[PDB]
């Protein structure tokens, strides 16, 4: 059992319209923690309170180095508290918004870590993990941690394959399309299908309309292209992606 | 949650309690009552989530009872109870 | 490029979750239609624009007699307008509120319309269409028309492979089809429980019962449609050729 | 009429500065189209960032009247109902 009176809420770590995340620590042991606060009204109003309750049970029976941990949860009249692992270095979104581009190795390294988790998740039947930059955190040793615990030019459309946006059948092969999109984003600094309006982007995804700048190396240009394919079956396997020469060369 | 829980009316044979709306969807309330202090294990009956009152019948006069009610959220389980003492 | 000054707004038809709907007529053509008006403020507070904007593009490519038509959309500063087909007979949710349940002739008929609408969606590779009583309208000739836009919950209509968090295919429509047939006959969701933990188990374990007034024909269909393993569920073509609906249509 | 305050701030025989009240809403970018009013030669289009509230139009002939239509684009729901004004210079 958990309660709000067992945490020393330190300084905030994020303030948005969907919820707040404060720096906290266990009182008995002084163990640093991350407390994610969400409001039932917004969750109930959006129809996501179920999905949030679904992730809590799913993410409690699985552990992985590159997967943020959920150490419990509690609630009150209006709010819903989540006990999350702490990540000192922050989110890859902010670190990306500052540096804009990553090294050829940092990208190949991030892609290496994400691929391992997706295989660990795709094995347990846990298909589709949102791995957009906003849901990627950086730990003490500079390692990624997928943090899919609810909300947080374009939005979440830039990371979806044609199967999702069109409401068609999807499977574990959507994760590959996300790696290709995210990989393209670390090197170039922007999703490949990003446009000015929702419809414009929707058409570029469904039609697979994107282009590679000149500075994009040849190795990365072969992996990203092998993942961004309309047919989800033509895509590779998470094992083959790990064997790609460009990854094995620059990754770590 | 419930935050308020008073006795609006009562009789030598039964009592009638009431509570407030928690500004949140509640599945249903669990009402437990018994002689405050400790004579034997308490009882437990449920009341729908839309109702804001209940009626416990079968209480002897002159017994400092302790009624406890805790709401249950559909997704997150039970709330913190709110107990109040009353002498029949 | 429609605009608010192109319609003759009139009697209100209802009050949605993110706004209200009105009844209007196309000025330049005198065509009647339903004009759903959703306030952006209520849309952005819950972040549901992309969920509706995505549904718009999906249904925009879908034009079936049993699927509500979306002829176009326009917006202003604080409101988003959806130009929807008109349904003079109201919403099926109102029918279940007035009747509490349907007769096997009305259910088998509605199940026959939906099985067709679902098969049309499968032809376009579109799956998982919400067909709860809320999103079902009644056209002019008693034609059931699906309306997926916005405005327990949907949990009751979710198959056992989606609450558990696993991959799903086109068979989720067979589940919701059987679930829907159960509500039209009984007037209640078959897996409706008090709390989430209870509602989850009953769906994951298929814990439902047939009242005494449920015939063997219907009981057999619902039994066939409500199979834990999606492979064990029937195919839409077989549903249409089921004895229970071939006689009650 | 979004934008609302479509007006002419500055002008000259060569170029022309246009402005409009901030929409107080997230706009991706503005599309401006201008051409000889009354149904003359086709118009000319060019885009403007969604943060700016002004725009410059260069290369005009003095005297002719022009209909300057400004479209405000919303990411999700496309363009608003435009606002046009005639200007002679
Ligand atoms: O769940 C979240 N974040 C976290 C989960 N685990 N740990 C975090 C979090 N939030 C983090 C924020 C920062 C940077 N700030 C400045 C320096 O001191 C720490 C705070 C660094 C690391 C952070 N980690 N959501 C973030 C607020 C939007
Ligand atoms: O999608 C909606 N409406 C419609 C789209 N197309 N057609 C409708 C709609 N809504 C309808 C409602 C009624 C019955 N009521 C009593 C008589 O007049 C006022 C409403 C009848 C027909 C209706 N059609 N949502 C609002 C809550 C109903």
């Amino acid at each position: 059992q958990w309660a709000l009176e067992d945490f020393e809420i330190g300084r905030p770590l994020g303030k948005g319209k969907f919820g707040n995340v404060y720096l906290a620590r266990e009182k008995q042991s002084k163990f640093i923690l991350a407390l994610k606060v969400l409001f039932k009204a917004q969750l109930e109003k959006a129809g996501v309170e179920h999905q949030l309750r679904r992730e809590v049970e799913i993410q409690s029976h699985l552990r992985h180095p590159n997967i943020l941990r959920l150490y419990g949860y509690f609630h009150d009249a209006t709010r819903v508290y989540l006990i999350l692992e702490y990540a000192p270095l922050g989110t890859v979104y902010r670190e990306l918004q500052k540096l804009s581009k990553f090294d050829e190795q940092r990208t190949a390294t991030y892609i290496t870590e994400l691929a391992n988790a997706l295989s660990y998740c795709h094995s347990k039947r846990v298909i589709h993990r949102d791995i957009k930059p906003e849901n990627l955190l950086l730990g003490s040793a500079g390692e990624l941690k997928i943090a899919d615990f609810g909300w947080s030019l374009c939005g979440t459309l830039d990371y979806l394959p044609p199967e999702m946006i069109e409401g068609r059948m999807h499977d574990e092969k959507v994760d590959l399309w996300s790696l290709g999109v995210l990989c393209y984003e670390f090197l170039v600094g922007k999703p490949p299908f990003e446009a000015n309006t929702y419809q414009e982007t929707y058409k570029r995804i469904s039609r697979v309309e994107f282009t590679f700048p000149d500075f994009v190396t040849e190795g990365a240009r072969d992996l990203i292209s092998r993942l961004l394919k309309h047919n989800p079956s033509q895509r590779p396997m998470l094992r083959e992606v790990l064997e790609h020469p460009w990854i094995t060369a620059n990754s770590s | 949650v419930p935050t308020k829980l008073e006795v609006v009316a009562a009789t030598p044979t039964s009592l009638l309690i009431s509570w407030d709306a928690p500004a949140v969807t509640v599945v249903h309330y669990v009402i437990t009552y018994g002689e405050t202090g400790g004579n034997s294990p308490v009882q437990e009956f449920t009341v729908p989530g839309s109702k804001s009152t209940a009626t416990i019948s079968g209480l002897k006069p002159g017994v400092d009872y302790t009624i406890t009610v805790y709401a249950i959220d559909f997704y997150w389980g039970s709330y913190s109870p709110i107990s109040i003492n009353y002498r029949t």
